[PDB]
């Protein structure tokens, strides 16, 4: 095989990571574990996860264009009601 | 010539062997690490090394005896050697240890002494002995939070808390009579023995009878102790196995036999009638391994145990050697079978007509705690030689086909993929 260029992953036995030592790490087979009886209720207060610490981040932005458009829309078909013809003769032209 | 078993009160068992030369005197105890806690856990390990201590030890040896003590899963011994003339000087020796002195062993100077000797001794072991570290943890988490689970030496955070009243609980309910089989191996006749037994009298803590627990419970499960600064990975796996007693007791570890030992080194070792060779020896998939079948009282584990420099590869050793498993639920032959019994055979003969007294005292001690009784090649050999491929193959679709692992590792494991890849390899696909 033909030399081929360093990267940062390698493969199993040379991932390329830094050396690991005094971490344990413990695991139960799945066949062992309850039979995922308790998906809802017990997973409902650690839902809205994405919501509470992330909702805000999407939520302001989204509100702010939300408004924008709103406001834009609202004027639009007053400019091209009869009562806006006046202005819309104005800002038109 | 059968091994004889009298009781009086005191159970008590020989074995006479006219070929030795010397003689083995002591007592077993059935119970072992498995009665232990996880607070308590090393206290029988720390008997072992008092009982062994110098102050002790020079006394035996200006009598011309030797000391020997065992601590097991199910069991605890406590032997003494000697020429055949002086057994009798074995019993004072033995009766003055667990019936005269007590205070004399656990003054303050020597259990410090002993419990420092025993926690640089287990230090030692979890920072250097990889097979058998990871060994023990293959039990840790196979039989986690039950009995089974509690290494025999003892864990140093334990160890360190162990105060000389620990060692007294644990010998007030485990050292009884009832819990106790007195041995005799080498050369010696039961006569003899019996009567220099039944010369004395007292009884120290009469119809007290053990301690009770919860049984021993397997856990599909898996602990990974990756350390990349050593230059292996060290792993052990297997599936719950067969509990001494077992109606398959023989037929799980002719299974074994099927598979094996192996040592990459040793020529003649790579030219072993294994089909599992034929695949891990063109890319040298490891240094050595050996499968097992260890067998308790409440449980056993059926596996193998490897160590291997080559870590990309650890993935077709695993698989390879679980595709191999598979087949002795759906393809084993007559002659992997034949072969399998001659050496398990050899395996037998080796371990209990072995040229030590102590051995013998060992097995035979802890066999008559067990079933009152010890078997024989005789009807092993019989047992052995009447197993068919149908037996194996049912065994096997009990035992191994589809059914959960424990694994343990230590070393450069990173190779070693997740529990479902590995637990994925217990079967095979099929129309
Ligand atoms: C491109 C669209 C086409 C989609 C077609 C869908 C493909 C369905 C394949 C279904 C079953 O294929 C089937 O899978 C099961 C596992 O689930 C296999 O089972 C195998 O593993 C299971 C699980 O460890 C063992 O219990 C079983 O004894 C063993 O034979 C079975 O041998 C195979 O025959």
């Amino acid at each position: 095989g033909p030399p081929s260029g360093k990267t940062y992953m390698g493969w199993w036995g040379h991932m390329g990571g830094p050396k690991q030592k005094g971490i344990t790490s413990y695991a139960v087979s799945p066949y062992a574990q309850k039979p995922l009886q308790g998906i809802f209720h017990n997973a409902v207060f650690n839902s809205f996860r994405r919501f509470k610490s992330q909702f805000l981040y999407v939520l302001i932005p989204a509100g702010i264009y939300w408004y924008w458009w709103k406001n834009g829309n609202e004027y639009n078909e007053f400019l091209y009601s009869k009562a806006g013809r006046e202005e819309l003769e104005r800002v038109n032209v | 010539a059968e091994v004889t078993q009298l009781s009086n009160g005191i159970v008590v068992a020989t074995e006479h062997n006219p070929s030795a030369h010397t003689a083995s005197v002591g007592v077993v105890f059935g119970s072992g690490a498995a009665n232990e806690n996880p607070y308590n856990n090393g206290v029988s390990n720390l008997w072992k090394n008092i009982f062994l201590s110098k102050e002790n030890s020079a006394v035996a040896a200006k009598e011309g005896l030797a000391l020997s003590s065992n601590i097991s899963r199910d069991f605890q011994s406590y032997i003494v050697s000697s020429l055949p003339g002086s057994t009798d000087k074995s019993l004072d020796f033995l009766n003055q240890s667990f019936i005269q002195q007590k205070a004399n062993l656990l003054s303050s100077s020597n259990f410090e002494a002993t419990k420092k000797s025993v926690l640089k001794q287990v230090q030692d072991f979890e920072d250097n002995d990889h097979p058998n570290r990871v060994l023990e943890h293959l039990h840790s988490t196979a039989f986690q939070n039950t009995p089974l689970s509690l290494p025999t030496r003892g864990t140093l955070e334990s160890l360190e808390n162990l105060v000389v009243a620990d060692l007294e609980s644990f010998a007030n309910n485990h050292f009884l009579n009832s819990n106790a089989v007195v041995v005799g191996t080498g050369n010696i006749k039961h006569e003899d023995l019996v009567n220099s037994i039944e010369s004395k009298n007292l009884s120290l803590q009469t119809g007290t009878k053990p301690v009770l627990k919860k049984k021993a419970a397997f856990l599909g499960s898996e602990v990974r102790l990756r350390d990349d600064t050593l230059p292996k990975a060290w792993i052990s796996l297997a599936v719950e196995g067969e509990p001494v007693n077992s109606p398959n007791y023989f037929v799980a570890k002719l299974a074994a036999q099927i598979f094996g030992s192996y040592n990459a080194f040793e020529p003649a070792s790579r030219l072993q009638g294994i089909k599992l060779l034929d695949n891990i020896q063109e890319y040298q998939l490891c240094d050595n391994f050996n499968h097992f079948s260890l067998s308790y009282k409440d449980s056993g584990l059926w596996g193998f145990s490897t160590a291997t420099r080559n870590v990309t590869m650890i993935d077709d050793l695993i698989h390879f050697t679980l595709k191999q498993w598979n087949r002795l639920t759906i393809s084993v032959t007559d002659t992997e079978v034949e072969r399998a019994k001659s050496l398990l055979k050899l395996q037998l003969g080796q371990l209990y007509e072995s040229g030590n007294p102590v051995n013998d005292a060992n097995l035979l001690g802890a066999e008559v705690l067990i079933k009152g009784s010890k078997l024989s090649l005789g009807e092993a050999f019989k047992k052995i030689d009447a197993i068919t491929v149908k037996d194996v193959k049912a065994w096997a679709g009990k035992r191994l086909w589809d059914q959960d692992i424990a694994i343990a590792g230590t070393g450069q494991i990173e190779g070693l993929l997740d529990y479902m890849r590995i637990r994925s390899d217990m079967s095979m696909m099929r129309w």
